[PDB]
């Protein structure tokens, strides 16, 4: 399309409404397969090997579509046409419905839709190879992607959308590598999706089996405080990509056997001389099939949304999800008792529907839920933010005289930052004297040997506020 | 949270206005300082790249330094927190603070307002230092040298004192001085500077064809490309001009090609700091920088730091000193210092150029044995030739 | 005003070739629109492929600005070619450009992002230029450019 005459141009399309937002403390990186991956004048996928592995910064769906394009189409959609006739064979009613038997594992383009629908902002994309119809997802490529994201500083969150198709051993290995990176840099957090059975349809109360399978994975016990887990998967309103000659048609009359027809959807297209009256029903049926996604893309968007109205120290829970129909499974209180508390400390946060309120996030604990200090997500994220700011503030004094004047200046900077944090409601205490303390000096944390070595040691203590999880009501008959 | 930092780069800037000519260069003195004449300033891309790499920039009394964040190994080798195994590029502005700088710095007096200097670590020139300048040319026979040229010959560095349209087999000692062996700045670093919009001209414009223009940086990566379609009413063989836009590129050295042919080479500028004097580039690429200049070793799946020290150096200007009077002076050709030349009863000048310094060791004596003041650095008087060439340069002292 | 109708009717498809052409020569149209009268439609120069001189208003503005600068910096003829005159000249030029910025002609959040002026020994001049008697000044300016094309997209709302 070219525009050479000044004026107004009118075009008609079918599209979903767009959504943008601006955040700064929730910047995630998405590692996964793409479809084009062409940035500038460079084709990152030009050769089969020696791919260009590079993190790109994007701010909207519109830009993702500029560099990496849209997802590939499915090859499994079946449609059933249900006819009921009278005693003479006269047709009395006709209906149509659609189903998908096995969807592709490449869902990176739909996850970005779900992400931008829930809030968000600047994110990084790491294209690990081109998406394939066969559906092979390899551990080594994801490990190369995670190794490359270590070089970005704006990243605070790590998301692996296409990891539910890996095996348990490869899954555990990848999660261990991610947690090890966060343990080394001390400024990041990981979000995980619980794997659920791949049978159909879902066996009653499977969550209990899935959580026992999850806890049986071997993960480093010292890095568990740097990640979280969520369950189950969510249905959404977005559509699938397909071709008309790959859609398979079945018919059933008066509730009889379901038999496969010999035409494709393209066989009913009026442009090809087919019966368009049923073609319209086939279209309207295909349009209604829900899209299944893991929670993580939506959870990270809700993090970005809630840190902007309440603060990083507020629990990212008890909030509702957008562009969602219903969760795939129903969790009860008795199952929640075992998901939320467990002798091993590994905890699973739930996503549950409540009558009249929509579907909400329910649970805000880390994988170290028995730890008195690192039980909750918000405390750990706040500590990460605070120590990063302190590092950035106390960097300029490198290669300065190691004496009392520098110590005074450093202490002043740290105390001013902590005072600003206290007065906004992040820290507990009636004055700044009861909320935090800072110790730096010869009689506090240092010795002559440390002066000769060139080392500076600072100790910082802080009291944070913690949430209320349980409310107990007691009823009685009034005396009269 | 333990954070260890180690120096990884030394950048020094020399000027003979303060140093002079040592008989054999070593380090600078303990009281060296240019903090009020020259300054190094990182660009924006440089800032965000240093942030991503976890390196720290620091100004110094002699230049600047870089500090890397490393891990303390037992071997004594210092690896970076992560392997830096890609190609990276760091840029810096060089800005001048001292006015009258162009008077004591031995630069080209030819009007150049569309050019800029350029220094890099891809210049070889590893002699007694790591010089970020291009290697000086050699003294040959039958060439043309302008007044002020520095060349190399017989383990020494030669300065030109006058215009020579044709050289000799052996240096003429009345046209060249004899300095110790070192490299300096010369006209080999004066590249044309460009802004956002370009007018490119195609010769022999052929309407039956097309052209693909490209831009290639120092890392040999294509960065930009468009096409231009010559219309079919253009008489074949005439030139054809077109307009080009480089709005989205980062400042630096680039080569402009058209269909597998170099058409131009320039330093691209965005006017973020329009009054900058020079540009400095430092590259991390295991394939393009030799081993004498690189700063990272690769072994056992890791990288280790190697500290280095790069040097840039400027030479002072040399002028002939002319003493001028108000009332007549009584000195004659028979009672004046042999190194003088009587011009008239109110004027006499030196016979050879002398070099401008801040604390000139020894001053000249008068025929009546009296020290004379040295020139000032506020004015210089170049004199053009018949062919509008520079022939002489004086400094006037009014007594 | 005082117009009945144009002698010919131009369509959009013809306007496409009048407005843009590989040779850069462009033709601005005068067209009638129902209920609005007859209007001028197009604002390009004969160098319509030039990234700098595409539009009429930019070129006319540049002409005005350089004429005013010339008239302002004429009185310094046959004055000493030294730093004081350079200071005065730079002050005059910057005050004029500031007045132009604050009326909405130039882009930028402050006068530091809208224009710059360079005059001096370490900026545009050398000793040879001092001896010759020449003064060289460099002036950069960012101007605002119009929007020519508006694209509307329609859809059926989900329900």
């Amino acid at each position: 399309s070219t525009y050479k005459t000044p004026g107004v141009y009118i075009e008609e399309i079918s599209k979903f409404p767009p959504s943008i937002a601006q955040v700064e403390t929730a910047i995630p990186a998405f590692i996964g397969y793409t479809q084009i991956a062409k940035v500038g004048v460079e084709n990152f996928h030009t050769d089969a090997d020696n791919l260009i592995l590079r993190p790109v910064r994007i701010t909207s769906l519109l830009e993702y579509e500029q560099f990496f394009g849209k997802a590939i189409n499915e090859t499994t959609i079946q449609v059933v046409i249900q006819d009921t006739t009278d005693s003479r064979g006269n047709l009395t009613e006709r209906k149509a419905s659609a189903r998908i038997t096995s969807p592709s594992p490449h869902n990176l383009y739909y996850s970005m839709q779900a992400y931008f629908a829930n809030g968000g902002g600047p994110c990084y994309i790491v294209s690990v190879g081109p998406m394939s119809n066969t559906g092979t997802i390899q551990l080594e490529a994801l490990q190369n992607g995670l190794a490359e994201v270590a070089k970005e500083d704006e990243v605070t969150l790590l998301v692996f959308p296409e990891s539910q198709s890996l095996s348990d051993e490869n899954y555990a290995a990848l999660m261990s590598a991610a947690l090890e990176q966060c343990a080394n840099l001390q400024d990041r957090f990981t979000v995980m999706d619980l794997k659920l059975p791949a049978t159909r349809p879902i066996p009653a109360n499977a969550i209990v089996g899935a959580s026992n399978a999850f806890r049986d994975l071997s993960l480093p016990q010292d890095n568990l405080k740097y990640g979280a887990c969520y369950a189950p998967d969510i249905e959404t309103i977005f559509n699938y990509f397909y071709q008309e000659d790959a859609v398979t048609i079945f018919r059933s009359v008066n509730g009889g056997a379901e038999e496969q027809d010999t035409l494709t959807m393209a066989g009913y297209n009026p442009a090809n001389g087919g019966d368009g009256i049923q073609y319209a029903l086939i279209e309207s049926a295909i349009d209604q099939l829900p899209l299944i996604l893991p929670p993580s893309p939506l959870v990270v968007g809700q993090y970005a949304r809630t840190d902007n109205t309440r603060g990083v120290w507020k629990a990212p829970a008890n909030v509702a999800l957008s562009s969602v129909i219903k969760p795939v499974l129903k969790i009860t209180n008795e199952q929640q008792n075992n998901l939320n508390v467990h002798p091993t400390g590994k905890s699973i946060n739930a996503i549950r529907a409540f009558t009249g309120k929509g579907t909400l996030i329910w649970g805000a604990r880390t994988l170290a839920g028995n730890d008195n200090e690192w039980r909750y997500v918000s405390v750990r994220r706040f500590f990460n933010m605070a120590e990063e700011s302190i590092k950035k503030g106390s960097e300029p004094f490198v290669f300065e005289p190691n004496d009392a004047n520098t110590w005074t200046k450093v202490k002043a900077m740290i105390e001013n930052f902590l005072t600003l944090q206290w007065r906004a409601g992040a820290l507990a205490g009636a004055k700044p004297e009861q909320a935090f303390y800072v110790k730096i000096g010869l009689n506090e944390t240092m010795t002559a040997l440390d002066i000769l070595e060139g080392r500076m040691i600072v100790e910082i203590g802080m009291a944070v506020v913690r949430p209320a999880e349980f409310i107990i009501l007691k009823f009685s008959h009034k005396m009269q | 949270m333990k954070i260890l930092y180690k120096k990884i780069l030394n950048l020094e800037l020399w000027h003979d206005f303060y140093l002079g000519q040592p008989n054999t260069p070593g380090s600078l003195p303990n009281n060296y300082d240019i903090s009020r004449t020259l300054a190094l300033v990182p660009t924006q891309e440089c800032l965000r790249v240093l942030a991503n790499l976890r390196w720290v920039f620091r100004p110094q009394l002699y230049g600047a330094s870089l500090f890397a964040n490393v891990n303390a190994a037992p071997s004594g080798q210092f690896p970076t927190i992560f392997p830096i195994d890609r190609v990276y590029r760091l840029t810096f502005w060089l800005v001048v603070s001292d006015r009258y700088f162009a008077n004591f710095t031995n630069l080209s007096l030819i009007n150049s307002r569309n050019q800029i200097y350029y220094f890099s670590n891809l210049s070889g020139n590893e002699g007694h230092a790591l010089f970020l300048t291009q290697p000086l040319s050699a003294y040959t026979t039958n060439n043309e040298y302008q007044l002020g040229q520095l060349v190399t010959h017989a383990d020494k560095t030669l300065e030109s004192l006058t215009y020579q349209g044709n050289a000799t087999n052996i240096p003429n000692p009345s046209d060249w001085d004899s300095l110790p062996a070192s490299q300096y700045v010369s006209e080999l670093d004066h590249l044309p500077r460009q802004g956002t919009y370009r007018t490119q001209v195609i010769t022999n414009a052929n309407p039956d064809n097309t052209y693909n223009f490209t831009l290639v940086n120092t890392n040999e990566q294509e960065s930009w490309a468009i096409d231009v379609i010559v219309p079919d009413t253009h008489k074949s063989g005439e030139p054809f001009s077109t307009s080009l836009n480089f709005v989205g590129q980062t400042p630096g050295h680039y080569r402009l090609l058209e269909n597998d042919t170099q058409v131009a080479e320039f330093v691209l500028v965005d006017n973020s700091l329009p009054e900058a004097f020079a540009l400095v580039e430092v590259i991390l690429n295991p394939e393009l920088v030799p081993s004498a200049f690189s700063l990272l070793q690769a072994s056992a799946g890791q990288t280790f730091i190697q500290p280095k020290t790069y040097v840039i150096r400027f030479k002072n200007r040399a002028t002939r000193w002319r003493y001028r009077y108000e009332q007549p002076h009584g000195c004659s050709a028979a009672n004046l210092p042999s190194y003088f030349n009587l011009i008239d009863t109110h004027t006499y000048a030196t016979a050879r150029p002398i070099g401008l310094r801040q604390r000139p060791d020894s001053l000249l004596n008068d025929c009546q044995d009296r020290p004379l003041p040295a020139p000032s650095i506020t004015l210089i008087q170049p004199e053009t030739d018949g062919s509008q060439r520079i022939a002489r340069i004086f400094s006037d002292i009014y007594l």
